[PDB]
RNA sequence: ACCCACUCGGCACCUUACGAGAAAUCAAAGUCUUUGGGUUCUGGGGGGAGUAUGGUCGCAAGGCUGAAACUUAAAGGAAUUGACGGAAGGGCACCACCAGGAGUGGAGCCUGCGGCUUAAUUUGACUCAACACGGGGAAACUCACCAGGUCCAGACACAAUAAGGAUUGACAGAUUGAGAGCUCUUUCUUGAUUUUGUGGGUGGUGGUGCAUGGCCGUUCUUAGUUGGUGGAGUGAUUUGUCUGCUUAAUUGCGAUAACGAACGAGACCUUAACCUACUAAAUAGGGUUGCUGGCACUUGCCGGUUGACUCUUCUUAGAGGGACUAUCGGUUUCAAGCCGAUGGAAGUUUGAGGCAAUAACAGGUCUGUGAUGCCCUUAGACGUUCUGGGCCGCACGCGCGCUACACUGACGGAGCCAGCGAGUACAACCUUGGCCGAGAGGUCUGGGUAAUCUUGUGAAACUCCGUCGUGCUGGGGAUAGAGCAUUGUAAUUAUUGCUCUUCAACGAGGAAUUCCUAGUAAGCGCAAGUCAUCAGCUUGCGUUGAUUACGUCCCUGCCCUUUGUACACACC
C-alpha cells in the first residue's frame, strides 16, 4: 500500500507493506514455501518375544 | 521562453450599446394600439422585423428573413 | 665442539595481562588520585617563530640564546568504519579476454543526436547507465516552437450602472487568410445569466527533478545485508560474515569465540520441454461405413460429403506424476562436490525469464499524470482555442539500423511448410468467395465479438528445372521524370502502393570496437505495438541452423582481502 500525501512543504512518499502470517492467511499456501517442518518421531518395543494375540 | 511579437491592434468584445422604450409603436388615441413596421410571420406576434434599405432580419430565430415590407 | 641443567653480563621476541597505557602497544612506557627512592633537564592551544631584536660564538655559512604585537578554533595524537590508491595477493563475467563466428566502422539509404541554418527548425537525455529513447514512424491535431487571429473556461466575496436595459446575438459587402459579427458600416435582437473595479482564485507539454512524491534506471541480478545472544576491545567497532576446497550464488563442506537465525541467493512462480496412464470434444482430429468422383478395372488406391456409428494417439487442458546428478565407474581429507558411461522426454541451477535485499545516486522524470511544494502567469494570457507553417532544413560530426558489394549467386517458373498473434453493432474491424483492373486497387456479396470466419494466416528464406556466366555485368538499387491507385477535410516539403523509365555509390571496408557459448549465434520472414495513412523501428513469434570454448585472469570492468591515506560534500 503505497499513497502521496501532501502537507503544505512538499508531498510525502508513504509506503507500507505487512508480511501477513501464513497461517492466517488462507488464499494459496499456509506456509512459506521454503519452510519444512519435520514432525517428532514415535517410539517402540523391540522383541518381548515373537508373541501372538488371537481372536 | 522567447519573446512575444506585439504587433498592437485589440479588439474587445463590443459593449451592444444599449437602450430602452427603444423607440418604436405608438398610440394616438390611447385605449387601442398602432404597430410600427411590422411582426414577425413565422413565429408569433410580439416579435418585431428589422427595417434596414430593403433587407429584413428576427432576433429569435438569430437572422431569417428575406422578403420586403 | 656440542647436548642438558643452573648461573653473572649483554641484545632482542611469545602469551596472558591480573599491571601500565588515549590506544598503538609496553615486562617497562609497571610498582601513579591506593598520588612522595634520588637527581638533571625540557613543554604549557595553534601559528606568528626558532623569526624580530639584543647578546654571544663563528672566516662565513650559520650556531647558541630567544620576543611580543598581531592572528586563529581548532593543531594534533591514536585508533574505527568507510572511500580511494598508476600498492600486493584471491576471485568473478563472451555488458572481460581467449578459440571461433556474425559483424559494425567503409559504400548508398533510412532513422537518432550533435553542428550549422531558420520566423520556428520546441524540448528532455550526453561514458557504461544520452544518441530506432521519450513507446517520439510529427502531413494538421498531437504541440510545448514560430506568424497570425478567436474564446473566457475571470469559481466565489463586495460594490458601480439595476430595466429611462446589466449585458448576449447579429446576415449584406468593404473588413478579413475567412458564409471569425474578429469589427469599425448598421439599427434590429437579449432580458440581471453578467459586465467595470477590488480581494480572491482557477488553468498553464511555464519554471526548478539541486524543493519533493510515485515509477523507473543504476550500482546489481552482482552476492551481498543484518541482527540476537557470547567473546575481544574504555571506545568508535569488531568477531559471527573465515586458512582452503567447492558453488552460478555468503552455495555449501571444512577448519573455528562463536552458537543458532532472518533478509538477499536458492526455494517460490510462469513458461518451454514427457505421458499410446486418467478425465474430454460434429468450434480438435481420426477409423469403419452410406451416397458419391476417378482409376487400375478382382478383392485394391486416392478422394468429396458434418449422411451415420464409434474412438482420443496427435490437438487442446485439466489433474497428476516425472529428475533426485539417478545408477555404475573412477576422481576428490574417499567431504562439499566435480568428471565420464548407462538408461531416461528432460543430466547446462533441465532451458528461459518473473520477483529481486541493505544502503543509496543530488541518475531520469515537474512534457504520464486534478501526484505536487514553492517561484511564473493569470485576458495584448506562458490558459484555451482555430489557421498556416515548423520540427523532416544541410558545408558537415558521431550513434542504433536496413540494402548490397552476387555465381553458397541473380532472375524466371515449379515445388511449397510455421508459429505468435489480432480482429466490428453503434459502428465501420479482420475481411474469404465471385467479377472488373498488368498493377496497386475497386466493387458487389458474405463468415466472424472469434480453437468455429479471416486462416492450414498454404510467410519467407528454402527445394527442382531452365536463362546469365566471374564485365560496376542480368550484381546493386540509390538518386531522378511522368502517370495510375489508396488514406484522409488537406499529400507539394514525392504519406504509402503500383506502373515504366534513371541507372549513382559500393569487387567484403582502415584505426577502432559491438554481440554471442545451443534450437542459441547468423539467416529468413511473420506478428501485434504506435496506426485514418506510412516499417528500414519494436516487443513477441516460428523457419533454416553452424563455427569455437566449455578455460583463464593477459586486457576491460567489478568484487572482496591485506595493506596505506593529512580523504568523510569521500580522487570532480
Ligand atoms: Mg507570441
Ligand atoms: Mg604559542
Ligand atoms: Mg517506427
Ligand atoms: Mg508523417
Ligand atoms: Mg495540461
Ligand atoms: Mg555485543
Ligand atoms: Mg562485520
Ligand atoms: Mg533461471
Ligand atoms: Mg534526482
Ligand atoms: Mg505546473
Ligand atoms: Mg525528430
Ligand atoms: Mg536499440
Ligand atoms: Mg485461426
Ligand atoms: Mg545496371
Ligand atoms: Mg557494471
Ligand atoms: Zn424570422
Amino acid at each position: 500500500a503505497t499513497r502521496h500525501v501532501l502537507l503544505r512543504q512538499g508531498v510525502l512518499g508513504i509506503k507500507v507493506k505487512i508480511m501477513k502470517d501464513p497461517s492466517r492467511n488462507t488464499s494459496g499456501p499456509k506456509a512459506l514455501p521454503d519452510a519444512v517442518t519435520i514432525i517428532e518421531p514415535k517410539e517402540e518395543e523391540p522383541v518381548l518375544e515373537p508373541s501372538v494375540k488371537d481372536y | 521562453k522567447k519573446v512575444y511579437t506585439t504587433p498592437k491592434k485589440i479588439r474587445h468584445k463590443h459593449k451592444k450599446v444599449k437602450l430602452a422604450v427603444l423607440n418604436y409603436y405608438k398610440v394616438d388615441d390611447e385605449g387601442k394600439v398602432a404597430k410600427l413596421r411590422k411582426e414577425c410571420p413565422n413565429c408569433g406576434p410580439g416579435i418585431f422585423l428589422a427595417n434596414h434599405g430593403d433587407r429584413f432580419y428576427c432576433g429569435k430565430c438569430h437572422s431569417t428573413f428575406a422578403t420586403q415590407k
